[PDB]
């Protein structure tokens, strides 16, 4: 009935807020709650290799591909406007202030946002997390806390690597394939980057969405329902939500610095 | 005298009132078994392990009550019990050795060669001594539970509860022998929480039944075998139809079939 | 908790509780400090050991891996009740020289 | 005379030889129960006598002709003879309970949608899950999710029907199911193959119980004649006896030197 | 040992090609094998709902955001050069001829490429698929066939909707927010689009993505290992591969047509 | 397979096999064709019904939903032994007359 559908809609509405506040409390208890006995830097390293180092081939190959795409494309668009030697700054503007970090947030929400929700969500279904509180180790600090720190300090690094490989691949297709003058690429590139509005801009834009990408990826797993299908629905909710919180948050972050 | 007691215990999960004024009294040194799906017996385990805060009421475990202790003392109390969750609940990123050693490296700072002795003698007790090398997915289903039983008995808890022997005979036999050996040998309280009534009653000494929020009686396995409580005589035997309906609430076999 | 004493002539003397806490202290004051001075025929009797956990078993087990390392042979006496219970499990019976 | 026969049956799964020259003979009209250790191919042996998995070499004589030597248009036509009750139900999530139970009908048969409802309704009654003709398979408890799957199986009225892990996670739910698997047998006169490692209730309803181990059938017989066959492996399986042919301890070095070295 | 690591690497290398060929045989048996009794168009409609219609809010909101990002950004970079009217053409050209289909392949590999493998791999773990062959319905034709069809005929439609909403959102931020002259947006836009190299180009680039995304997303699930963790690893492998099959194939599709 | 005949005076006559195949044909030639002509006191006897499945039970159940719709009352006689076992598992045994 309509009165049933609207009640279900309002319930889903208020529940979405309830979850958005529960996630904030969860992030609080995870990041600055206490210091449980089982913690250390070995956890952060073990999680840094599973969240970043494992996600290295995907984003590197993707950055190479997207760079040879942006160059192979803008050259075709620049060949009509005469700004031919201006394709270098393009693969370093359309890949270093908005698309670099955005595509890195899309691939890091997909690989290490779905592989971090199906790994921290499958631990909840097999009682791997519940068997930690009964040992005495707060799972928010032993399991969730390292994953939150290996997302914060790996997605900006992955975005920088993404931008570097994309720029270099754009060079390798502009210069070696499309035959634009070699030195002009990097020259025209570096005179018009304006570090404080390109490099640091994209890096803050990557820290922002990257932090969000590993907060709504480590919470959706922690608050999934403990079943083989609850995990598989959470690992999809965390790709949807972490793609929206990459794109829309990139709009909110680019409206502040164009 | 009693390891665990639930004085006026009740639990609420999203205004659903899972429990309402239950009172279980776990006798120490004895294998007690609280069998019952809806009874949410697994949820109760958390309560008596203080993984879940009760709605109102206190759980007297080995003396003082759990929900009224400081976190630095609740953690210190956690040394008293271990949990043998079904399917192993084994840390995947850790190998079997570090898996069993995990409870040791948490509450204790022992030399890494002394931790090895306890992990080695603890894994041999369950028979999983040779697989100190593997990863928990390189282990078979039944064998994975045995390593978990060893992780639990690490630190030598005084009580231990194994929620869900299930979905596995030779393996189930070693497990049902170990849960009794660990009890009579170590003198530790065992709380076996499984639906498989037969083997539960086999090792249980004071078996409970939890249903629709309230403890539906309790007792020794034989005194519970013929308590004449319709629900409990329906649970303790097969008897497909009884207080719990065999048929779903349909409308009419004459009307719905013809109309 | 408990203490360790009476070395250099075997006859190692053990005090009351051997738990997770008193483990490393007893090992350190026994392992290198005591078992290095010992000569031979080492006997350790857990007479005044009234409560113990498996940490105590591993302590007695850590007392053997160094006497064997130091050549001289050791044996355990006065095995208390709870220690025997944990020793009546796996690799702590015939392994334990008593 | 025999519903299912496995003449020289063996199965490969990646040069692993799950089975090597086994020979089971399923008597029709009787609740036969096959079992063994966890990971012995119990569930894999089902996909063979149901021809969901092609055997390596050998034939499975099911209700007459053999399965792996039939045309697909006739193998499908044979599929009407057996239904499968998997553990956890194996219920189509996108379909509701009514269409779930009706699915085997709408496949092999073109019956009026009113006549099909009567067949679905009588089945769902026979298992007691008649009132929940409305729900989705996740709105059903774990115990009742299996009864509706059993009803889906008994739709089309198969002459044999296979139960993989029929009574895994139970006690009252397990009782109704163990009563239904016997009622469906004695009433419908259909061959039941209960295939679970849970020995007690299996032997309770079984009439000719098998044991499968490490690729080969480790004997078989009536539950009592199998109770004391004196076969060390089978006496170790039919009873608890933690230690026996299957090792209780794992392959490791001497414990004496284990912690010593 | 090194001799062990290299053997394991060669085994994975040959295993990859084995899977690459098994996937092709699977797609063959799914798309043109036979006509099983349980099939119909109702399956294709039910799938088109869960694959496309459910994936409609994600890609629409994302297209709006990426459009009001593209415009809000290119306006900033083009004002420096001096070209300002053309932001409607530049914003539309990047989205319609490339970034449109690419970001749609990234969000469709994430939402309907993970909720597809997870839905068809849970169908394998709970024996929902094995209980179909024993009924007599080929699951490749009843389960996989509609899912593949839903992907082929929904991701290009979602990409077109993505491009439309992105263009319109770029207008709504250029015109109503950034104050560029209204009519010039669409005018400068439509005189320099060259349909056969921007609309049909992006549409073929999106079709090519859909075939390679909905097939590595429907196979990853069908060939997962039947466990709550095998599914969660397959629903991550299908995001990684289908992002690498979007970016890389977009590089190979844009070399064909700049 | 099987056939249906002898209407217009009750005494409905049923032939051998009622399975999934012979279902819809028997229903169509009985449901509207036969049961519309019938007057009253309808008796159907499954005397020459030697093999049958649940499909057959649904058929006899497909014979009551319309006689009741057409007001006139029906009853079943000479029910096949195979149908009786199928009828016994279900709660529709009382429903059948
Ligand atoms: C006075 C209190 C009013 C309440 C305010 C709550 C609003 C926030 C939630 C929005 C409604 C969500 C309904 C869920 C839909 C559904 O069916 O539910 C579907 C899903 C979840 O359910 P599923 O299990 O079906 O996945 O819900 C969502 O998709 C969640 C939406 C998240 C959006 C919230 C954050 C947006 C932030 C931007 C806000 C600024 C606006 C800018 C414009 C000017
Ligand atoms: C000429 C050939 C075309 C080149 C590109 C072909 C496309 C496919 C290859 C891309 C790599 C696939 C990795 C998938 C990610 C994954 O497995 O996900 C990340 C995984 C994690 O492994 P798990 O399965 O244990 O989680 O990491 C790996 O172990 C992958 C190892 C592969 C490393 C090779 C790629 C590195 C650099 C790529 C080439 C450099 C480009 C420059 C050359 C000019
Ligand atoms: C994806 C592509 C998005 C934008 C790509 C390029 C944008 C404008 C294209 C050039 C138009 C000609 C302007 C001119 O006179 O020429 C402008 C200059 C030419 O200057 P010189 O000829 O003096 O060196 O080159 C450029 O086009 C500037 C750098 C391009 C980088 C684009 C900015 C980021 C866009 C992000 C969106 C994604
Ligand atoms: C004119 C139109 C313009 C409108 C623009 C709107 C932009 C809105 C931004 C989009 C963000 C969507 C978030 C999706 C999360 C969701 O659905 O939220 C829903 C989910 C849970 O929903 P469930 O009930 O389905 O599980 O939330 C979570 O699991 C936790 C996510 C919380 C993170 C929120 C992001 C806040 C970021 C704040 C940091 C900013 C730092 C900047 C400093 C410089
Ligand atoms: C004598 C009179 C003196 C004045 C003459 C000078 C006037 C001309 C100004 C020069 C500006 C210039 O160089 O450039 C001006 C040109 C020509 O005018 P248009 O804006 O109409 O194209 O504009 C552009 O460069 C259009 C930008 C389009 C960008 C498209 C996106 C690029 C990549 C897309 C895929 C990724
Ligand atoms: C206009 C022409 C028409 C175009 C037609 C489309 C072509 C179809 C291509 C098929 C793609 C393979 C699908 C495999 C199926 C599957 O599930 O494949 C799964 C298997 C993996 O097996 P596992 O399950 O063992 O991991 O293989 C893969 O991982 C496939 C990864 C796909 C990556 C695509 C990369 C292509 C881009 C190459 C660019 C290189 C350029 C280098 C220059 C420097
Ligand atoms: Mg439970
Ligand atoms: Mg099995």
């Amino acid at each position: 009935s309509p009165l049933e559908r609207i009640r279900l809609f309002g319930r889903a509405g208020l529940d979405v807020v309830a979850a958005l506040g529960r996630s904030t409390l969860f992030l609080g208890h995870a990041l600055l709650g206490r210091r449980t006995p089982g913690t250390g830097l070995h956890l952060l390293v073990k999680q840094l290799y599973s969240v970043g180092v494992l996600s290295l081939a995907i984003i590197v190959v993707s950055g190479l591909f997207i760079g040879m795409v942006l160059a192979l494309q803008g050259y075709n668009i620049l060949i009509s406007y005469g700004s031919e030697q201006a394709v270098g700054q393009m693969v370093a503007l359309t890949l270093l202030r908005e698309l670099g970090p955005v595509v890195t947030g899309l691939l890091f929400a997909g690989r290490a946002g779905s592989a971090l929700t199906a790994e921290i969500g499958n631990m909840k279904a097999t009682e791997q997390l519940s068997s930690l509180e009964m040992i005495g180790v707060d799972p928010l600090k032993y399991i969730v806390a390292p994953r939150l720190w290996a997302g914060f300090i790996s997605m900006p690094l992955l975005a920088a690597i993404f931008s570097v490989v994309g720029i270099w691949g754009g060079a390798m297709v502009a210069v070696d394939w499309l035959g634009v003058y070699e030195g002009s690429f990097w020259a025209n590139m570096q005179n018009s980057v304006q570090f404080t509005e390109d490099v640091l801009n994209g890096v803050i834009k990557s820290i922002v969405f990257a932090f969000v990408v590993t907060w709504i990826a480590v919470y959706q797993g922690y608050d999934c329902e403990p079943t083989s299908e609850g995990i598989s629905r959470a690992t999809t909710r965390t790709v949807v939500y972490a793609s929206l919180a990459v794109l829309g948050l990139d709009f909110i972050l680019t409206a502040l610095m164009f | 005298a009693y390891a665990v007691e639930l004085k006026g215990l009740t639990f609420k999960r999203g205004s659903r009132a899972i429990f309402d004024n239950i009172d279980v009294r776990i006798p120490r040194g004895k294998v007690t078994g609280i069998m019952g799906s809806g009874c949410g017996k697994t949820t109760l385990l958390r309560l008596i392990a203080s993984q879940l805060r009760p709605s109102k009421g206190e759980v007297w475990v080995n003396g003082q009550n759990l929900p009224q202790l400081s976190r630095g003392d609740l953690f210190d109390m956690r040394k008293q019990f271990g949990v043998l969750f079904q399917s192993g609940a084994l840390f995947t990123d850790l190998d079997v050795f570090e898996n069993v050693a995990f409870p040791l490296r948490v509450h204790t700072q022992l030399p890494e060669e002394m931790i090895r002795d306890i992990v080695l003698m603890k894994l041999q007790a369950v028979g999983l001594r040779g697989a100190v090398e593997l990863m928990p997915d390189e282990l078979s289903g039944g064998m994975k539970r045995r390593v978990a039983l060893a992780r639990a008995i690490a630190l030598d808890p005084q009580i231990l509860l194994y929620d869900e022997f299930v979905g596995q005979p030779i393996a189930m036999g070693v497990l049902v022998r170990l849960i009794r050996l660990l009890n009579d040998a170590l003198g530790i309280t065992s709380i076996v929480v499984s639906h498989d009534l037969a083997e539960t009653a086999s090792i249980a000494d004071y078996i409970y039944i939890v249903g629709d929020g309230r403890v539906l009686g309790h007792g020794t396995p034989d005194v519970l075998k013929e308590t004449d409580d319709p629900r409990i005589r329906q649970f303790v035997k097969g008897i497909p139809d009884g207080p719990v309906p065999f048929h779903y609430p349909a409308r009419d076999y004459r009307a719905d079939l013809l109309g | 908790q408990a203490s360790l004493r009476e070395g250099a002539a075997g006859e190692l003397q053990l005090a009351g509780v051997l738990d997770y806490s008193s483990g490393p202290a007893l090992r350190e004051q026994g392992g290198r400090l005591i078992r290095a001075s010992q000569a031979a025929e080492l006997v350790v009797d857990c007479s005044a050991v009234e409560r113990s956990s498996s940490v105590g078993i591993s302590l007695l087990l850590a007392f053997i891996r160094d006497a064997r390392k130091a050549g001289k042979v050791l044996s355990v006496r006065a095995l208390p009740d709870d220690m025997r219970e944990i020793a009546k499990v796996s690799s702590l019976l015939e392994i334990l020289p008593l």
